[PDB]
């Protein structure tokens, strides 16, 4: 009579199936169909019905339930396929044994650069593991983008957006794997936690997908510090992209370095900038000319001459060996500072805090000083006093 | 009368005003220090050609967001691309509508 | 919508070294709407309005100057014609009579003509050049003149008959009565152009002077003079102002050179013409309505008037949108109104907005409205039979689409070549981006924030959209563009249509074309039976089955949905239920021995009659389940006896079919086609037996005399 309602809770009080799934079908409500599949005992044709009914619905988590259930894995694999569901089809194809499913995505991924998506290609490659991939092509796009009126914040944003998209997928797996969890998951997870414990600069440096954000983020704030006096700040911010120099090339460091040491008198910055200009890869013979005519005039009207400034202790070691405010090197002492993505300062007291999305450590004199109500490189909204006393909370865990 | 007051309250700036402070640097800069530059015979013109105007750069603490930030850059990539304009135009929609 | 040019004529005597130009002032239109009028220097030029020629010669030498205005009486039997001669002429207008044309009345004042205007009531001349103002009255054939300070500009009558109101070039306005008496004056600093009274209306029933002023803004007042401080600012100049009938639309002309229309509030709505020159006088065709007329009335005709010498006609047509979904149908009314209807009871309920609705999509209990740059949400309380309508939510960003879907928690909105995903607060979500314009799209049920959809564009490629896939999937490819789509029940085939009338039948486990037919408007799939299509031709409905001949009804409409037992029919913009027989099916189905296909169909709402035949089918073609189902459908009691006797016989006995024929045929009044089929095979002795019980022994001892009894 078309009831389906009806009908369906009548199925249920007398424990039929196949009728309770023809009208949850009809109602359109595959909560109950989860019921059933959750309560069909084993390996029955009703199984690959409801897979079918599932894929067709486009829910390929509960299709390939029901496919595992039924005891059939390929059609589990062509309904992932089909549906481009590809963190899924890889989970199953590493637990299954499957090899066509990296060079289908390999091809999938050539179908869409061909169609001008490259944005489409780095999200693929990022379902599947694939950062150095999507990294390669962020670089590329952010070449290209040199070559228009390139505004550094947009830049910045593209890069700030892979780091969090990295960070949300990341992020989704793991509550997915901690939820629900048993011993040997346990103890794994503590062999993970005692390897953290004692990890290695390189290995976080690799992991860290925030490298191209914070090195735009310096050029940024440094251009920005320079035009706005506080030449003293800007040294330190053109030091750390000298510190980075994966991202941006040589000649923006070099060029944003020499200008900064100009304007402060610091000039064995200066001359190491321009020692290092004077041929990076490849230069034509005039621009290298009137490079080296703009050194010797620079370092003909007066000899370098060294600034002081204050020597304040090391911090990083129990050397009593002090070393220069600018300095981040820390030579022969191999404890490198981290920065301070509020001013560029290097950590240099115990006062540092990060918030829980770029974990930056953060001086909170200078919070105090600019009233940064926000992160200055992700933008956390969260108030900053309370993040400085849930890192003392955490340093006192220490 | 409630709606403008809301409206002017968020205001989210989408596409029109996200950073629309445009002016002129190349003059403006060199009023603030390059004197000291010109006195001297230093000649550093050609190595400020890597720096970018600064009153483009805007400098203030908002609020960024995941899903509007995801909209601007791929709003970005596509004008820059200009693969959306080509095949509209080849689309000759006036002509059908 | 459309805006279509019907007749244009030129004036290019343009005559150097002499005050007469080529130029148009004004165009007098009629009531009724059959004729034309219009002024050009030293001519009166008439036209008619459906096709563009002169059914008078131009008239020369009446007057010696220029002519300023031209205006009708309402009754289409009257002229005024006021000139730079200092003086006005009023003429005798009827079609039927051989002078169509004629003077009737001249007067003079002491200065320039400037403004004319007449009396809806009392058919009263009310003429205002410089330095005096004069007033005429057919009966008495004594005017009225009187002395003013400065050149009245422009005049305009009450609609009641009993107010008028004029402007002048030093900004002052003044409203008097009929005794020409100070009952309002208002200064201000801007010279005043056009005015007009607002219609009267059983909604509103208040008359208000509106009045467009030189400093960019337009305003309303009142009676007693005091502004309704609405002062709504103009990006141009307004020139000529002029109200539709009863008050609905409003069509602004002046600097910019557009003719653009208007609401009585001020929303805008489209822009008639550009004509790359100042408009000067733009009229609107008044319409008469019967008592009780039915009638969509969506033509609309203006009449332009431009500097250079051009009288163009244009006509605006307004499309159909609306939206079905289901027991609801919401389709748009005249415009800025939205109305649903239920095909059972044909009852409407009207909701009223104030700008232009441009998209109506419907979901399950919940309405969307696309007001510009704004989105309204209405629920409804299913408890309750009628339906109550709440604002939920209420959306203030601004999305351009010429079509927009609402799905739960997320809408869709189509918008050149990309299609963008919103959420109810208004943040925009997701993207997709495909070659051409996304023409037609279909959505289809699902989980919330899981719905899919399919989607055409204009290469013809049909693909499949998921909401957190943010991939397409493509389905099929199409040479053709694609109009409209069309999903099966279960989702096993698809109807497409192209550009030219073409329907294409595409099945989804096999991409193979099974159907093709020619020049067909629309098509629809039923919803229970997931088989039968109806589609719809321009005169023509076909309803096809599988593999089934196709059923002609010469119905006049086209097919817009298909349920159990109903079809519907739209005709302009109402709506219609028709119901459909279904015994041609069962009796093919019958033919072939499908027997559950055939009480399938039989199941849709079918005469008792087809029920009882069906279920003698099933019992003599030893089908037990669905004969008990036939005969329990309908209260019978001897049919479902005969039928247990005929299952508890059928294991043991040898269950020949003659006898339980011959009894099925028996249990009705016909016999002798019983006695027959029991004659046929071999029953003589059980037909006897059987006829003996209804006591007419004769014709029992008839059928003996031929039967035998072999026993021993
Ligand atoms: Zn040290
Ligand atoms: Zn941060």
């Amino acid at each position: 009579n078309f009831q389906w309602d009806k009908a369906a809770k009548q199925y249920a009080l007398a424990k039929y199936n196949p009728g309770l799934i023809e009208a949850y079908t009809r109602i359109q409500d595959y909560e109950g169909l989860e019921k059933l599949i959750a309560e069909i005992p084993e390996r029955n044709e009703l199984l690959q019905d409801m897979g079918d009914r599932f894929q067709q619905a486009g829910l390929c988590d509960a299709a390939v339930k029901c496919y595992e259930k039924f005891g059939d894995i390929k059609q589990a694999i062509d309904c992932c396929v089909l549906l481009n569901h590809w963190n899924l089809a890889v989970e199953l194809a590493e637990q299954y044994n499957f090899v066509q499913i990296e060079g289908l995505l390999v091809q999938y991924a050539n179908q869409l650069l061909e169609k001008r998506r490259k944005l489409e290609a780095a999200e693929l490659y990022r379902k599947a593991k694939r950062n150095t991939e999507a990294a390669k092509i962020l670089s590329q796009i952010a070449d290209d983008l040199t070559e228009r009126d390139a505004n550094p914040l947009n830049i910045k944003k593209m890069y700030v957006m892979a780091a969090l998209e990295v960070d949300l997928y990341k992020k989704r797996m793991l509550d997915a794997t901690m939820t629900g969890q048993a011993t040997s998951t346990a103890k794994t997870l503590n062999s993970l936690i005692t390897s953290t414990i004692n990890t290695s600069s390189a290995d976080k440096i690799l992991n860290n997908p925030w490298r191209g954000a914070e090195a735009w983020h310096f050029f940024i704030l440094a251009q920005r510090q320079l035009y706005n006096g506080q030449f003293k700040y800007a040294l330190k911010s053109a030091l750390r992209l000298g510190e980075y120099e994966l991202e941006i090339d040589q000649k923006k460091i070099y060029s944003l370095i020499a200008i900064a040491a100009y304007y402060n008198k610091s000039f064995r910055e200066c001359s190491r900038a321009f020692v290092k200009l004077q041929n990076l890869e490849n230069i034509t013979e005039d621009e290298k000319e009137r490079y080296e005519a703009i050194a010797v005039s620079i370092f003909t009207k007066h000899p370098p001459l060294d600034s002081p400034c204050e020597y304040t202790p090391c911090v990083g070691k129990n050397c009593s060996q002090q070393v220069s405010e600018y300095d981040i090197h820390c030579r022969a002492c191999g404890s490198n500072f981290s920065p301070c993505v509020a001013s560029g300062r290097p950590i240099f007291q115990k006062e540092f805090y990060q918030c829980k999305n770029c974990r930056h450590k953060m001086i909170e004199s200078e919070v105090s000083r600019l009233k940064l109500y926000n992160c200055a490189l992700c933008h956390s909204p969260i108030d900053f006093k309370r993040f400085t006393e849930s890192n003392n909370n955490n340093n006192n865990n220490i | 009368a409630q709606e403008q007051e809301v409206s002017k309250v968020s205001a989210p700036p989408n596409q029109p005003t996200v950073q629309v402070q445009d002016i002129n640097e190349l003059q403006k800069f060199t009023k603030i220090n390059t004197l000291p530059q010109t006195e001297e015979g230093v000649d550093l013109s050609q190595l400020m050609q890597i720096l970018s105007p600064v009153e483009d750069i805007k400098e203030k603490d908002e609020a960024w967001e995941f899903l509007q930030l995801k909209t601007q850059i791929y709003e970005i990539v596509s004008n820059m691309y200009g693969g959306n304009e080509l095949i509209d135009d080849d689309d000759e929609d006036d002509e059908n509508q | 919508m459309k805006c279509s040019e019907l007749w244009t004529e030129i004036i290019p005597k343009n005559d150097p070294n002499s005050n007469i130009t080529n130029q148009v002032w004004s165009c007098s239109f009629n009531n009724d709407g059959s004729i034309l009028l219009a002024c050009v220097g030293d001519a009166i030029l008439v036209y008619d309005s459906f096709t563009g020629n002169l059914v008078n010669k131009a008239i020369r030498g009446g007057q010696k100057e220029q002519i300023n205005c031209i205006k009708f009486s309402k009754d289409g039997k009257r002229f005024a014609t006021a000139s730079n001669d200092k003086t006005v002429w009023v003429w005798s207008f009827d079609v039927n009579k051989n002078p169509k044309l004629a003077p009737e009345v001249k007067y003079s004042h002491t200065d320039k003509v400037l403004c004319l205007a007449f009396n809806p009531l009392t058919h009263q001349i009310f003429s205002g050049g410089a330095q005096d103002y004069a007033l005429w009255t057919p009966d008495q054939q004594s005017i009225e003149k009187s002395k003013f300070k400065d050149k009245i500009i422009t005049c305009a009558w009450s609609w009641d008959g009993l107010y008028l109101g004029f402007g002048t070039m030093g900004g002052i306005i003044g409203i008097r009565n009929r005794a020409l008496e100070q009952l309002a004056e208002i200064q201000r600093s801007f010279p005043i152009w056009c005015m007009d009274w607002t219609p009267i209306t059983p909604d509103y029933q208040n008359s208000v002077l509106v009045v467009g002023v030189w400093e960019q803004s337009i305003a309303h007042y009142n009676i007693q003079g005091q502004q309704l401080g609405s002062d709504k600012k103009l990006t141009y100049d307004p020139i000529d102002i002029n109200f539709s009938t009863q008050g609905e639309f409003l069509l602004v002309s002046g600097t910019n050179n557009k003719c653009t229309l208007y609401t009585r509030e001020g929303g805008f709505l489209i822009d008639v013409a550009t004509k790359n020159d100042w408009v000067w006088n733009n009229k609107l065709k008044p319409v008469i309505k019967e008592a009780g007329s039915v009638a969509v009335q969506d033509q609309l005709h203006v009449a332009l008037t431009t500097n250079d010498g051009e009288i163009s006609m244009f006509k605006i047509q307004q499309l159909t949108v609306h939206a079905l979904e289901g027991d609801k149908y919401a389709y748009r009314d005249n415009l800025t109104d939205i109305v649903v209807q239920s095909m059972s009871s044909n009852q409407r309920i009207r909701l009223k907005c104030k700008e232009l609705v441009k998209n109506i999509s419907i979901y399950k209990d919940k309405l969307a409205a696309h007001l510009t740059e704004r989105i309204l949400i209405y629920g409804t309380s299913s408890e309750d039979s009628q339906m109550k309508y709440k604002l939920h939510k209420r959306i203030v960003k601004k999305v351009e689409a010429h079509i927009l879907e609402i799905v739960s928690n997320h809408l869709i909105a189509c918008v050149k070549n990309k299609v963008q995903l919103y959420q109810l607060s208004g943040d925009l979500e997701k993207e997709w981006v495909f070659d051409s314009r996304v023409n037609c799209i279909k959505i289809i049920g699902g989980m919330p924030n899981k719905e899919g959809a399919y989607v055409g564009l204009k290469n013809g490629q049909i693909f499949k959209i998921f909401v957190d896939n943010s991939f397409p999937i493509p389905i099929l490819n199409h040479n053709i563009s694609i109009k409209n789509i069309d999903a099966s029940q279960k989702r096993k085939r698809l109807a497409v249509v192209d550009k030219n009338s073409n329907l294409t039948v595409y099945d989804l486990s096999n991409k193979e074309q099974v159907f093709q037919e020619m020049n067909i408007v629309s098509c629809a799939f039923n919803n229970n039976f997931d088989d039968l299509l109806a589609f719809s031709s321009t005169d023509t409905t076909f309803i096809r089955c599988s593999n089934h001949p196709p059923l002609s009804q010469k119905i006049s409409g086209q097919v817009v949905g298909f349920k159990a037992n109903k079809l519907f029919v739209l005709n302009d913009n109402v709506m219609s239920t028709i119901d459909v027989s279904m015994t041609q099916t069962m009796i093919k189905y019958l033919e072939r021995k499908e027997f559950q296909s055939a009480y399938e169909i039989s199941l849709l709402g079918v005469t008792d009659q087809d029920f009882l035949y069906l279920g003698n089918e099933a019992l003599i073609a030893t089908q037990f389940a669905i004969a008990r189902k036939c005969y329990t459908r309908i209260k019978k009691l001897d049919f479902i006896y005969l039928l247990e006797k005929a299952e508890k016989d059928f294991k043991k006995n040898t269950f020949v079919e003659g006898f339980y024929q011959g009894e099925i045929y028996a249990l009705q009044t016909k016999f002798y086609e019983a006695e027959n089929a029991l004659t046929k095979s071999n029953l003589a002795s059980q037909a006897k037996e059987m006829w003996i019980i209804l006591k007419e022994f004769d014709k029992a001892m008839r059928i003996t005399d031929t039967g035998a009894s072999p026993i021993n």
